[PDB]
RNA sequence: GGUGGGGUAACGGCCCACCAAGCCGAAGAUCGGUACGGGCCGUGAGAGCGGGAGCCCGGAGAUGGACACUGAGACACGGGUCC
RNA sequence: GGUCGGGUCGAGCCUAGGCUCCGUGAGGGGGGAGAAGUCGUAACAAGGUAGCCGUAGGGGAACCUACGGCUCGAUCACCUCCU
RNA sequence: UGGAGGUGAUUUAAAUGCCA
RNA sequence: GCGGGGUGGAGCAGCCUGGUAGCUCGUCGGGCUCAUAACCCGAAGAUCGUCGGUUCAAAUCCGGCCCCCGCUACCA
């Protein structure tokens, strides 16, 4: 996903793995969701 | 008796009682009435939509061939159903395909005939004037899309969403195809009201 | 691009008939977007960066678009026609 | 000068044709900023089960399990390698 | 003198905190 | 044709096997922490619809009446 490794530092945010997985659940959508 | 004989079904059941031996086994009964044409026992037919199967990773159905095991209206013996009354048509299929009103609003025509199926359906729709069947009647709003509405196709039914909401017609995306023997067949649109999906227009299917 | 021709004051596919497959292109073709160019001005230690209304030598329009008369001189700002 | 024919260059109009120039305009999904509203405690130490990356599956929400990899992980027992 | 690496072990139920 | 419970504010436990409504969420209050919630323990709390019978003696075994009423005659 063209990683940018300044984000994993978990300082004032949330994990990165479990944000990727949630962006997929919306790209799979705006692709499927009447993006036809 | 000119267009393709179609029985627009309303019921579908299994005769086999709990504990029926494998010798007097039956297909399923599928029941509508003959509005255009006439159907006959032992006739080649296809039912629609009927059975859904995973073909090439997406979702789709199967129009199902069979012939009739018998025809009746209840408790009298005849063999070829003509127009008039909900006729019951017992077939050569599997019974598990038919129990528990799985194909409620099924359609039957010939396995050499034409009735289309479309995931995306175009329907010219006419707005209703007020909230008829309710305690409370509020205005009918001109909406934008992405709302989820119930579209009942004659005896068929589905959900639908949309991307282009034209003034007079609608281009709705579904999850299950249509039973549309010809032009402008009556599919109706209902919007949720407090868990009660009431009418917001009557539409006719253009194909 | 070639042979052979009419045309303008003058050479030119500038135009015509014939004959063949050439022309450019990632050392940026085509298409989109912006601007009138050059003497020079503003700043800066200098290397650069940014601007080219006002003065002089260039180039083009006369409400939008087309076309001719007269004269050496042009399709003519205070000359002529059509839409 | 006029009028008929033939030919010649040519705006506009006009059918139909998609492109781009839009006042808008109908449900929407997120997004940024308010942290005396409500729900819970994942992150920092061995954060109370160590954490963190790639694929997959699930979950009222932060999150949980499944094989393959690194120290940006702390102590006891024990080695082994050098200084 | 100080580490520098490896194998094992490494423990019930323990949630949260106005105001300058 | 019947047939069931006839229960504290709430789950109704407990009914032939007979004497303590029987625990559990909830209401008052007392403990522990600094303070909250979790946690602990006393208190309140109906006393079996109701008239009875049987029963030394009771929901406990059997009946009058009535509360609410829960299952009474579908596969083309
Ligand atoms: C599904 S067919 C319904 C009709 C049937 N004969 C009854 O009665
Ligand atoms: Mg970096
Ligand atoms: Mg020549
Ligand atoms: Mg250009
Ligand atoms: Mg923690
Ligand atoms: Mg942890
Ligand atoms: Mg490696
Ligand atoms: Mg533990
Ligand atoms: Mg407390």
């Amino acid at each position: 996903m063209k990683r940018r490794p300044r984000k994993w530092k978990k300082k004032g945010r949330m994990r990165w793995k479990w944000i990727k997985k949630r962006i997929r659940r919306l790209k799979r959508q705006r692709k499927k969701e009447r993006g036809l | 008796l000119s267009q393709k004989p179609v029985m627009l079904v309303i019921r579908s059941f299994d005769v086999n009682k709990p504990g029926t031996q494998f010798n007097e086994l039956k297909g399923g009964v599928i029941g509508g009435s003959i509005i255009q044409g006439l159907f006959k026992v032992d006739q080649e037919i296809k039912v629609l939509p009927g059975l859904r199967v995973e073909k090439q990773g997406k979702v789709s159905y199967e129009p199902i061939f069979t012939k009739i095991s018998s025809i009746r209206f209840g408790d009298e013996e005849f063999k070829e159903a003509k127009p008039g009354g909900l006729v019951a048509i017992g077939t050569y299929l599997d019974p598990s395909l038919t129990k528990a009103d799985n194909l409620l609003g099924s359609i039957i025509t010939l396995a050499d005939a034409e009735v289309p199926v479309l995931w995306n359906i175009r329907i010219k729709y006419n707005l209703l004037e007020r909230v008829v069947g309710a305690k409370e009647m509020l205005k009918v709003d001109p909406i934008r899309a992405k709302e989820t509405l119930m579209l009942s196709v004659g005896s068929s039914t589905t959900l639908g969403i949309v991307t282009s909401v034209k003034k007079d017609e609608i281009e709705v995306e579904l999850r299950r195809p249509v039973a549309v023997w010809s032009n402008n067949i009556r599919t109706v649109i209902s919007r949720q009201i407090a868990g009660r999906w009431r009418m917001i227009g009557w539409g006719l299917v253009e194909i």
